[PDB]
């Protein structure tokens, strides 16, 4: 049965500005089946209050979800998105880059 | 929303 | 200009771990406005957009009622399909259904849709003529016959051409500020040292709505399609979208490259240049 890998993008809702409130996002899309494990990490640890959009899909039937949490970027804090899905031998971690 | 039952 | 209304349904069987999971969402263009989650506490269709929040209980009870019904028929479909494919009971499977309507710039009915997918592949679709069905699998045949015999197309056509469209323009008027808006992209460029003889130029488009947008790079006014890194348009979380396009520029060649942005929120297309 069909299994499509999720594409992952980790970015902020607003251009990052140290000391200013924002939202850290992790967009997962083009995947199938729907079960997927998504976490947002701060300096490697799991962030607790992370919400996500309601499951929806594209015209090709592949799924997409937006995971997000409020945060204030600093100069030293590192962020990342750790995803897992049947199409991935191991959890995939993508670091947040202010310029991507 | 369609209001009528549809089964495959 | 043109508008759309679309309902998305996903049902996923949970062999042994209870009833199947069911999630429904409805959109107007690129703006989601309602949702229903079978695993949620309310057990009600809920608002996801400011404008639909004021509908009235008549609306909410009615939609909660019809969405529950969809939930149920999908629960039965999971069983039906398992049989059609002589599939095991221990297996988790997925049924998806999407239906809706499009109307042109004149706000008149232009196109209707109604389609199902089983485990990620097309199963059956109502053709554009909205009078015939497109079945792929041999299994899909059984379903196609059932619907032709029970005259399902006729019922959906009437709904897609009438009811669907009337509510679309009702939402368009009621949610005018949100749905009939346009947020032009806020653009900027970045320049980062790749090596000692190359640099990456990334052209950004942020805060725009609707999602549709064209973002390209040209070198001396010539297409750079195959030499451009384009990321998928993504949601910002606040109702707007984002996108970027990057190219690697051989040092001393920044002046040769132009970034072009087309979006309906722009009074005229943009031509950006690092300078």
């Amino acid at each position: 049965m069909i299994q499509r890998t999720p594409k992952i993008q980790v970015y902020s809702r607003h251009p990052a500005e140290n000391g200013k409130s924002n939202f850290l996002n992790c967009y997962v899309s083009g995947f199938h089946p729907s079960d997927i494990e998504v976490d947002l990490l701060k300096n490697g640890e799991r962030i607790e209050k992370v919400e996500h959009s309601d499951l929806s899909f594209s015209k090709d039937w592949s799924f997409y979800l937006l995971y997000y949490t409020e945060f204030t970027p600093t100069e030293k804090d590192e962020y990342a998105c750790r995803v897992n899905h049947v199409t991935l031998s191991q959890p995939k971690i993508v670091k947040w880059d202010r310029d991507m | 929303l369609f209001g009528y039952p549809v089964y495959v | 200009g043109s508008h759309s209304m679309r309902y998305f349904f996903t049902s996923v069987s949970r062999p042994g771990r209870g009833e199947p999971r069911f999630i429904a969402v409805g959109y107007v263009d690129d703006t989601q406005f309602v949702r229903f989650d079978s695993d949620a506490a309310s057990q009600r269709m809920e608002p996801r957009a400011p404008w639909i929040e004021q509908e009235g209980p008549e609306y909410w009870d009615g939609e909660t009622r019809k969405v529950k019904a969809h939930s149920q028929t999908h629960r039965v479909d999971l069983g039906t399909l398992r049989g059609y494919y002589n599939q095991s009971e221990a297996g988790s499977h997925t049924v998806q259904r999407m239906y809706g309507c499009d109307v042109g710039s004149d706000w008149r009915f232009l196109r209707g849709y109604h389609q199902y997918a089983y485990d990620g592949k097309d199963y059956i679709a109502l053709k554009e003529d909205l009078r015939s069905w497109t079945a792929a699998d041999m299994a899909a045949q059984t379903t196609k016959h059932k619907w032709e015999a029970a005259h399902v197309a006729e019922q959906l056509r009437a709904y897609l051409e009438g009811t669907c469209v009337e509510w679309l323009r009702r939402y368009l008027e009621n949610g005018k500020e949100t749905l009939q808006r346009t947020d032009a992209p806020k653009t900027h460029m970045t320049h980062h040292a790749v090596s000692d003889h190359e640099a990456t130029l990334r052209c950004w488009a942020l805060s725009f709505y609707p999602a549709e947008i064209t973002l390209t790079w040209q070198r001396d006014g010539e297409d750079q399609t195959q030499d451009t890194e384009l990321v998928e348009t993504r949601p910002a979380g606040d109702g707007t979208f984002q996108k970027w396009a990057a190219v690697v520029v051989p040092s001393g060649q920044e002046q040769r490259y132009t970034c072009h942005v087309q979006h309906e929120g722009l009074p005229k297309p943009l031509t950006l240049r690092w300078e």
